[PDB]
Parts: structure tokens; C-alpha cells; sequence
């Protein structure tokens, strides 16, 4: 019941979300992936993940909350909570209850399909009024990484259930366990992502850098590098990075014609799988690197919006990896996706509401930790 | 000044949690407890949750030591009294 | 008076240190640098910098303070403060007062020569007892980056003064303005740093990799890359990095006369001067990178101590630069030094003690705002 | 009767500093002031400094505007009242 929504939130937000390993996902979709145990798990966990993050939605400045776009996703989360909550006391071992559960998840996924651009519009709507505010910046930034990561994990869980149980029969990948490829060809995903970005590049500039691909398997000298991953997550990251590198290469070669290739390095160690994308696209000054992962910086008032970088990083952070950038202004840039090599180490990174999360919101403006130089420095030159 | 104290019972940190392992006491015997601090680390088979202080006071005794496995719900773990005159 | 030392701290700790640009250092040692203004400045500024950091020393846990070594340097910082204060009410324009001032700076520089191994000894003697706890560990790390960066700055001011105003008969160079080279050949510093490192390596392993350099100047396609800098600082960083690179390169090939070279890439744009050092020394797992800049981690209980990386990064940070490490486990490692390309942007990076600095020592164990998984994750099969 | 007000005189932030520029106000009229908070930015010829509050109260009125160049020491900058009853 909609009236009781705030107490459902208070109930489930008290609980801690349950992070899963890729080993756990994979081992579950074994042979007799037990729909009963997937339903009963999700019936509980999804509300836990929803309530936790909604608790944090309610903690952002009222100037952001008031915007139509924010509230539009707030309304989506409230409904999703309820649609799922109408299953809590339903009976497993009944195919009706299970079948209409996956239907409900399909609807939730269709409902939440535009969450990314819509939350981005709310920040834009915030930017088209109060503008900038240091303390407000921090809170929105802290919130967005968490919100978006919470989202990816919710998508994950939903897709796993739907792809396995009979929201498929023909259209999927009859080798994947859900969205998970146990023998994912890292190189093929690199080539796929390159193909699309190149295509978009040629159809927006008429010029394009080539691809150079190299591999170093330090675990087995000769072996092509494969891993247990979600190829679409991987695809998203590389597709995005590729586009950034392609724009940069073409735009910084105003005198050119003779485009320096984008070089890819795939390394595998005992613990890491590293993918380095190198470009000779003129680089970015160091003080601007940090800005590039800011949501409030890359938005106004191949290159679409300005959320490709922060979001790709979240994809990489989701299974305990990272995406780091290091340019050299005047030469080019290196972007690096870091992934856990082992499916045991590939554990969900999930935001958690608690006193610790609460205090990251509503924080004060502090005095500088280090010296701040004067704008007009004292001229110490002689007579 | 002989009061009925405040009791710390193990709650459901996960909705389907029926028992939990008391991993790591982050507060020692005779410490200040402000509402919200990290009291201990409680680990189930699904998560490792940081158990936070709800009611203000001071820790006087611990009923369940570090490393005790499968402690059920509603189980007393430690004692809270408002006054620090128990040291 | 020694007895009045605690109030001298509280007086000067209240003030803010004064960050200087490299342009300012260069304009001072313009034609005829004036010893008066250098005197009247340092006479006051050095108390300030001493007092600020000293106030932060007495905020780290008593367990670290009680150790002979931390307390040994504490007593040095006490003395240098009083020595410099003995000049406060002194008369400028009187050559005697100036001449004995630089001598006091020489004395202070010698007193403080071995601050780095000593502070490292204290933390070691601390690890020899209480060992580990996150609340103590975090404070020490926060303190040490600040303490060491502070020292570099005090040694900078003292080195500027003495080089300029002491011993006119020639060591030094001195196309340099103190320790600052207005036209510093980045490449040469790289070659020099490589030469010393290849020497140490070639005799501690009897094998070393070659060097390859390449420069890309975006401001001036042809021109060799130069900058206003302190060659020592630059050399220190590169030297330290070369050692790491050579060790790992040699120790990963564990069977080679076919060692892959260390590659250097020097780039200059409008704002950054960037030096990338690539080696194929087999790399480091990512969870271990952040650990390489920890003071407590690289100390127990060619490759000497463990403070090479953290300290070199502080040199890089001191004039608004950085030192970033990124590897690929099983391949190699890139290490990047980032320096501002303009002497106007190369401003001193100094810790201020204030209420904001105070609360960084006064935090406690919180729960994480992220989910920590179970150590025994539920069997899903 | 006069409300128990606090006054904020400009201090020397450098030991030789006798006067300084008031860069910008980081706390507007009517705001609470917990000890530690960044009140304003003060810029001299040697440094820009974050000026912090020392006693609790509220911002009542600004006496010296933003951008005001070279204000001598001991000069009042704003009035602080310990009570909320001024808004
Ligand atoms: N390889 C690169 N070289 C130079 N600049 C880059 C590179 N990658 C990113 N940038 C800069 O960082 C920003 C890219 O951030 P990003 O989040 O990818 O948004 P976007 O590429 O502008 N558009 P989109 O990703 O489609 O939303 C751009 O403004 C670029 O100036
Ligand atoms: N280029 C590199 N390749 C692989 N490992 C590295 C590299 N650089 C640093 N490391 C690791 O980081 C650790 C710390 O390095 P560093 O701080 O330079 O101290 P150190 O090399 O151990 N000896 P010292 O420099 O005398 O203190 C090293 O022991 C290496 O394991
Ligand atoms: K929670
Ligand atoms: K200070
Ligand atoms: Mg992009
Ligand atoms: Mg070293």
C-alpha cells in the first residue's frame, strides 16, 4: 500500500545488501538453476537494494530533489519497490507466482530503462538554476556514483533471473550463464567495441585511427586471454573509451591525414587482467583529469553528453576493478581498465545506507588542509 | 541510582538472516558509545555488516567473545549503562 | 628561553606559512639579491613552518611520540626554532647579524641532515611494539606526507639562502639561482639519474637494462625540453624510479642477456611537463599499488629501505606536481612524474596546521559506506 | 538589554601582516557557526587563508564587504549573536 511506503523503506534500508561473486552467479545457473531460490532471494534482496538507495535519494539537497527529473525516477523506484513487495507473502512452488514474478521484473526493467539520462537531466535542471556550490557538488557526486552503481547491480540481478528463466527461449547467447560469459574472449570484445566506435567516427568525421592489438599472458605464455565476465559491461567500457580516443586523435590532428593508431594492450597476471588503451590524441593537462570523472563538470549549460567516463568507471568498479586515466599533455593519453582475473575475487561493489553513509551527506565547508597561494604574489624582484 | 540497563541484542542485518558470526569487536571494555559509531563487525554467509550503536552510553561487559560462530537473532551480546561510573 | 618553548609554538602555529612560486625564487636572485629581505623573511617564516609542523607532531599517538627517534627529531625542531628566534629582535643592515644568521642556517641544515632515516626509525620502533591499528596507521600516514613535505620546504629555504649568501668562492655552479636551474635540461637529468642507477644495478646484479629516450615538445616541435626547476628534486625522483625499474626488470627476467630497455618519454605542453618511465619488469597487482606509497607497509618488522616512492612523490607534489604509478601485472609498469611547465604555476605545497588539520587526527573507526562481503560466501550450488 | 554578542576582529595571519584583503564571504547573513567552520577567505600578499570560527553563534551583519582591499588588524568584520532571535 502506497501510504505505508516510508515504513517499507525504513524496514528494508535497515538491512544490508548482499554482494555476490561472479563465481556465485555462475555456480547458481549451473544445471538446475533453482527458480524457487532465485525468486525467494530476489523477492527480498531487490527491495533491500531499492530501499537502501532511496534512503540516500532523500538525503540530497532539496534544490536537486525538487526537480521534475529526479522525482520521475523517485516515482519509478517507489513503484518498483511495491510491485516487488506484492510478492513477499506469495507462495513458491507455484508456477503462477514464479511466472508473474519474472513478468514484474521485465516491467521494472522497461520502466527503469531511461534512469541514466533522466537523473542526468535533473542535475542539468539543478545546473540551470543554483549553478555551482562546493558542498552541494560533493553530495551530488558522492550520491551519483552510488546511485548508478546501485542501478547496475539491480540491472544485473534482474537480467540474471530473466535471461535464465523463461523470459528466453530463442533470443540470447546459448552459452552464457545469464549475462555472464564463462569463457569471454577479451580480444573479440575489444574488436567489437572498436568496430562500432570506428563506424560512428567515420560517419561523423570521415577519418579514423586504426587498431593495434597486443596480448601478454603471463599465466600461460601462448594462451589467448579469456576470463569469466559480463561481455556487455566490458563492451560498454571499451566502446566509450574508444570513442573518446577517436575524437581526440582526429581533433588534435588538424594538420593531419595520417592518423596514429589506437594501441591496445591486454595483460593477464595471477590476479589482474589489464586492458590499456593508448592514443596519441594530444593529451589532457593533469588538473583536468579529475574533472573528467565529475558529473557536474561534463554537462552544459561521437561525443554525446558527458557521462561516458564516470559510468564506465562504475562498470569497472562493479566487480572490484577500476578504470584509470593518465595523459601526457601534448602527446596523448592512456586509459586502463583493471579487472579481477579470478571469479572468486569478482565480488559486487554495492552502496550501503547507514550512519556512515548518512554523514557523507550534509557536510560543512572546511578550511584548507594545505596552503592556498595568493592570487597576486608578492613581487620579490629587486630595485 | 540503581537503574534497569540498556541491552544489545543481535538483529537481522539481512532479511533472511537467522544467525550470525561475531567477527570483530571494534570497541573494548570500558569505552564511550555515541549513537552511530562502529561497535563491531558481524559476518553472515551473505555479507560482513558493521553493527552501529543505537542508544548512547558506555560498554561495561561483553557476553559474546570475538570469533563466536552462528549466534542466533535476539541474542544478548553486551551491556550498556548511561553512566560511566562503572569503571 | 627553553622553558617558554610551548608558547612560542602556539604563537607561530597560529600563523600561516607562505607558499612561494619558483618565479619568486628566480626574481629574488635576480641581479643582486638582497640579504636583508631574505633575513627579515626567513627570520619569521622559518619559525612559522617549524611551529606549524611541531604542533602536528604532538598530535600523533603517544605510542609514536614515546620512541627515542621521533623524540630526537622533536628536540632538533625545538632547537632550530630557538636558534632562529634568537634573531627576531636582531638588527638588519648590520653585516655581523646577517653573516652569523646564514651560519645558523648551516648549523640547522647539518643538525637536520638525517631527519628522514630517523623518522623512519621511529615508525619502525613503533611497529616493533603496537604493530597495527587503522586509527593509528591513518594518522601516521597523514602526518608523514605533511612532515616530510614540510622538511623539503625548510631545506629549500635554507638551501636558497646559503647558496646565494654564503661562500662566494665557487662550488655550486652557478648559472643556478641557489639550487634552481632556470634552464634545466630535463633529458640530461634523466641520463644522469640513469647513469648512477645503471651503475648501482650493474654491480649489485652484474646486469642492467639499456635506456631509450624520446621527447615530444608540443609548444615548439623541434626545441629540446627545458624548464625552471631544482635539478636535485628532479634527479631524486628519477633516480629512485630507475632503481625500482631496473630491479624489477632484472628480477623478472631471471634468465636473460636479452633485457628489455627502460623507455623514457618526455612531453611538454602548455601547462604540463610530463616524464613517463616505462619498464617491462612484470608489473604489480592493482591492490598493491596504493600500498607502495604507504610508509608503514614498506618497513619491517639496489633496493634499500622502502621510503623511495612515498618521498619522491612528495618532491613531485612540492611544486604542484604529482607522481603516478600504473602497471599491468605480468607485463610492466609506467611511472609518471608530472611537473608544472610554468614557474608561475610551480608554487610551494605546504601543510598549514589549523582546526581543519586538527580534526584529521581526531577521527575514529567507522563502518564502511560500502558492502564488505562474507569471508565464507554462501555455497550457491 | 543588549544581546550577548561576539565580535570578529581581523587578526594577523602572517607575523608581519598589518593589513589584508577580504576575498569572499563563505557564510551569509543568518547562518549558524559551529567552531571549525570556514567563515571567509582572507588574502594577503603572501597567502590566502581560511579564517575559522572560534565560538558558536550566528551571522548577524557584515561590516566589511567582499573584495575590500587592505583592512587593518583589530578591525571588526561581522557581528555574532549567541541567540537565534535575530532572524
Ligand atoms: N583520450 C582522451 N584524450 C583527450 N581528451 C579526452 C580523452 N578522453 C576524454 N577526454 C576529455 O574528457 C571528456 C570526455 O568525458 P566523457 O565522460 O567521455 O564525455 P564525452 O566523451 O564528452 N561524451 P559521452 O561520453 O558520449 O557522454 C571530454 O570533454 C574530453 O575533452
Ligand atoms: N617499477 C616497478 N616495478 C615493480 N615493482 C615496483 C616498481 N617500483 C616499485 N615497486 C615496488 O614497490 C616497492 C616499494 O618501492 P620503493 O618505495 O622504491 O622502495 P624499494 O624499491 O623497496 N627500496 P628503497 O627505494 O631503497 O626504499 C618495491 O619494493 C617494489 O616491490
Ligand atoms: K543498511
Ligand atoms: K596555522
Ligand atoms: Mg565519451
Ligand atoms: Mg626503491
Amino acid at each position: 500500500s502506497l501510504a505505508g511506503a516510508p515504513k517499507y523503506i525504513e524496514h528494508f534500508s535497515k538491512f544490508s545488501p548482499s554482494p555476490l561473486s561472479m563465481k556465485q552467479f555462475l555456480d547458481f545457473g549451473s544445471s538446475n538453476a533453482c527458480e524457487k531460490t532465485s525468486f525467494t532471494f530476489l523477492r527480498q534482496e531487490l527491495p533491500v537494494r531499492l530501499a537502501n538507495i532511496m534512503k540516500e535519494i532523500n538525503l540530497l539537497p532539496d534544490r536537486v530533489l525538487s526537480t521534475p527529473s529526479v522525482q520521475l525516477v523517485q516515482s519509478w523506484y517507489v513503484q518498483s519497490l511495491l510491485d516487488i513487495m506484492e510478492f513477499l507473502d506469495k507462495d513458491p512452488e507455484d508456477h503462477r507466482t514464479l511466472s508473474q514474478f519474472t513478468d514484474a521484473l521485465v516491467t521494472i526493467r522497461n520502466r527503469h530503462n531511461d534512469v541514466v539520462p533522466t537523473m542526468a537531466q535533473g542535475v542539468l535542471e539543478y545546473k540551470d538554476t543554483y549553478g555551482d556550490d562546493p558542498v552541494s557538488n560533493q553530495n551530488i557526486q558522492y550520491f551519483l556514483d552510488r546511485f548508478y552503481l546501485s542501478r547496475i547491480s539491480i540491472r544485473m540481478l534482474i537480467n540474471q533471473h530473466t535471461l535464465i528463466f523463461d523470459g528466453s527461449t530463442n533470443p540470447a547467447h546459448p552459452k552464457h550463464i545469464g549475462s555472464i560469459d564463462p569463457n569471454c574472449s577479451v580480444s573479440d570484445v575489444v574488436k567489437d567495441a572498436y568496430d562500432m566506435a570506428k563506424l560512428l567516427c567515420d560517419k561523423y568525421y570521415m577519418a579514423s585511427p586504426d587498431l593495434e592489438i597486443q596480448e601478454v599472458n603471463a599465466t600461460n605464455a601462448t594462451q589467448p586471454i579469456h576470463m569469466v565476465y559480463v561481455p556487455s559491461h566490458l563492451y560498454h567500457m571499451l566502446f566509450e573509451l574508444f570513442k573518446n580516443a577517436m575524437r581526440a586523435t582526429v581533433e588534435s590532428h588538424e594538420s593531419s591525414l595520417t592518423l596514429p593508431p589506437i594501441k591496445i594492450m591486454v595483460a593477464l597476471g595471477e590476479e589482474d587482467l589489464s586492458i590499456k588503451m593508448s592514443d596519441r590524441g594530444g593529451g589532457v593537462p593533469l588538473r583536468k583529469i579529475e574533472r573528467l570523472f565529475s558529473y557536474m563538470y561534463s554537462t552544459a549549460p561521437l561525443a554525446g553528453f558527458g557521462y561516458g567516463l564516470p559510468i564506465s568507471r562504475l562498470y569497472a568498479k562493479y566487480f572490484q576493478g577500476d578504470l584509470q586515466l593518465f595523459s601526457m599533455e601534448g602527446f596523448g593519453t592512456d586509459a586502463v581498465i583493471y579487472l579481477k582475473a579470478l571469479s572468486t575475487d569478482s565480488v559486487e561493489r554495492l552502496p550501503v545506507y547507514n550512519k556512515s553513509a548518512w554523514r557523507h551527506y550534509q557536510t560543512i565547508q572546511e578550511a584548507g588542509d594545505w596552503c592556498v597561494p595568493s592570487t597576486e604574489p608578492k613581487n620579490t624582484s629587486t630595485y | 541510582s540503581y537503574p534497569p540497563h540498556m541491552q544489545v541484542l543481535l538483529p537481522a542485518l539481512s532479511p533472511t538472516m537467522t544467525m550470525g558470526t561475531v567477527q570483530r569487536w571494534e570497541k573494548k571494555v570500558g569505552e564511550k558509545l555515541s549513537e552511530g559509531d562502529l561497535l563491531a563487525e558481524i559476518e553472515t554467509d551473505k555479507a560482513t555488516i558493521g553493527f552501529e550503536v543505537q542508544e548512547e552510553g558506555y560498554l561495561a561487559k561483553i557476553l559474546v567473545p570475538e570469533g563466536t560462530r552462528d549466534v542466533p537473532l535476539g541474542t544478548p551480546l553486551c551491556i550498556i549503562v548511561e553512566k560511566e561510573a562503572d569503571i
